[PDB]
């Protein structure tokens, strides 16, 4: 009907000025269930929201452990998740191997992107199709990366990816002024609200598809799953 | 490096209250000839690292070389994050285990001093990977002949001035002057603190010949 004569390969530039593939990439993290992230001062929250194939199945895993200070939440496809983590992890290990020391999250995520863009310019070849959320704590404090299809790396106060995470964005973007001095639960429950926000009316926030990982100063990387979600989902309100 | 060809002779170190001070005479020898007379065998490796280096003089220029363009690579990114002393000193550990797991050497003994987050750092690293960190330390002869002193008075007072580290530093070199035949009188003494890493040199020492008298 209106087929398109350049959105065929990635190392097609349109007349536009465009590359379409990168585009169309770039809403493969809208395939992807909501995932919020925030930052304080002193820590670095992500909170996802997970589904699950039936009620018998068990809830596809969105957060998942990087080091001990980097842990990094997805949206999109979850096989490119699995080739962005086995290399986020392995540098990880080749940084605390050489240098005996954490990576700083930027370096990574500048690394990640560097890796990113080359399969958005060579041929036979798809971008990414997934975007990271990533959490990490290093010498210059908390930090909250976002990553793109488009291998564009954001630095964030706070961040949503995922489908229908613009109402996540109208929450963070209108709270994020009192982020940084939060102690950790009230982090926690401002990333629930913003989380709860990406949700139609009948739905609710509960401990089997709520995924919460937190990094800190004095804390390790950790991932709070099903019973561990109770402590900071029974001090929420009521829906409004 | 199977065969070292200039080298350069022990390089001492110790942490005081406040950084840490190294020293390394000026001289690379070829053999016993006291060729290269005016060599630096200190390093500033950035504003809190500086390197002081044994063996041999061509694999430490090579280690130079290579590690100030990472402190480089590093400063161009301008995110806040700097190599540490022990980052330094641990990247040139893997450095050096590495070049002797292949069985091709950098034949260097090196002393790292640092001063990072209110904490001194004094670290040897030597060609085998032999990697450890110590409140003195000495290459060299020095090991022999400098060691002692500098571990009798860490012994007596663990926390040193920086007045008293920097005299003796001196006083360890004027032994190294009287008994290591590698030696030579003319030095740099570094030191590093919160102020950064300052490079002093061209140092002597002070000679003592009476002893000479007393042969009758």
């Amino acid at each position: 009907m209106f087929r398109n004569q350049y959105d065929n390969d990635v190392t097609v530039w349109s007349p536009q000025g465009r590359i379409h593939q990168i585009e169309y990439a770039m809403e493969a993290v809208k395939q992807g269930s909501a995932t919020v992230g925030l930052k304080s001062k002193t820590h670095a929250v992500l909170v996802a929201l997970k589904r699950a194939q039936s009620e018998l199945a068990a809830h596809q895993k969105k957060i998942l452990h990087v080091d001990n200070h980097i842990g990094i939440s997805i949206a999109g496809l979850t096989a490119d998740a699995r080739l962005l983590c086995n290399f986020m992890r392995q540098e990880c290990l080749d940084s605390r191997f050489v240098f005996d020391r954490p990576l700083p999250v930027s370096r990574l995520v500048s690394l990640i992107g560097s890796k990113t863009q080359i399969p958005t310019q060579r041929y036979g070849r798809r971008p990414y199709g997934v975007g990271l959320l990533i959490a990490g704590y290093d010498d210059m404090g908390p930090h909250i990366f976002q990553t793109c299809p488009s291998a564009n790396y954001f630095d964030c106060r706070a961040m949503s990816i995922g489908a229908r995470s613009q109402s996540a964005r109208t929450y963070l973007e209108r709270h994020m002024s009192e982020f940084m001095e939060c102690n950790l639960n009230e982090l926690v429950k401002h990333g629930l609200r913003a989380l709860r926000e990406t949700l139609p009316a009948e739905q609710d926030l509960t401990t089997k598809n709520v995924s919460i990982g937190i990094v800190g100063k004095d804390l390790e990387f950790t991932i709070y799953d099903d019973d561990d979600v109770s402590p900071f989902l029974e001090g929420l309100e009521e829906r409004p | 490096t199977q065969n070292p060809m200039v080298t350069g002779t022990s390089v001492l170190g110790v942490k005081f209250e406040g950084g840490v001070v190294i020293a390394a005479d000026m001289l690379g020898s070829y053999g016993s000839l006291a060729r290269f007379r005016n060599i630096s065998r200190i390093m500033r490796v950035n504003n809190s690292t500086m390197l002081g280096a044994s063996g041999d003089y061509a694999d430490f220029q090579y280690l130079k070389q290579v590690l100030g363009q990472m402190v480089i690579d590093e400063e161009l990114l301008g995110d806040g994050h700097s190599y540490s002393p022990r980052a330094i000193h641990s990247w040139l550990t893997r450095a050096m285990y590495s070049r002797r797991s292949k069985m091709n050497p950098l034949w260097n003994t090196m002393v790292i001093g640092g001063y990072a987050d209110g904490e001194s750092f004094l670290g040897y690293v030597d060609m085998l990977g032999v990697a450890y960190e110590a409140p003195s330390l000495a290459t060299g002869y020095g090991a022999y002949l400098a060691q002692p002193l500098l571990r009798e008075v860490l012994e007596k007072q663990p926390v040193l001035s920086q007045t008293e580290a920097r005299d003796l530093v001196e006083r360890c070199m004027r032994v190294l002057y009287y008994r290591d035949a590698r030696s030579y009188n003319r030095f740099q003494i570094a030191t590093v603190t919160e102020k950064g890493v300052e490079i002093e040199g061209p140092l002597s020492t002070e000679t003592n010949w009476d002893i000479a008298h007393m042969i009758s």
